[PDB]
């Protein structure tokens, strides 16, 4: 009941912790769709920078 | 003649409180070691429930 009851516990933190890393890994996922929108925003306003009428 | 043959009968029944204590000296000993032969079901147990662990 020492050998059992502590490979339970240790394979239920186990799975826990891939649910873990499974949860973090999409939502750095979800970070990195946002940061290259803001990315190409940021190339995207460097073109309005560019043509001078619409810039002044 | 009479009273000398009397104590040596005696001695027959008073060795067999020898054979009364060597029954308990053998008996108490020897089922004592296969109580410790019993650990032997825990080596097995064991390395069969180390399977429930593989």
């Amino acid at each position: 009941e020492k050998k059992e009851k502590q490979i339970e516990q240790q394979k239920k933190i186990q799975m826990s912790n891939l649910m873990n890393q499974a949860r973090l890994k999409v939502l750095r996922a979800r970070d990195d769709l946002i940061t290259d929108l803001l990315n190409e925003a940021k190339q995207r306003l460097s073109k309005v920078v560019k043509d001078t009428t619409r810039y002044q | 003649q009479g009273i000398q043959q009397l104590l040596q009968a005696e001695k027959r029944a008073a060795e067999k409180v020898a054979d009364a204590r060597k029954r308990k000296a053998r008996r108490l000993k020897q089922a004592k070691e296969e109580a410790q032969m019993e650990v032997d079901q825990y080596r097995r147990e064991r390395e069969q429930e180390f399977q429930s662990k593989q």
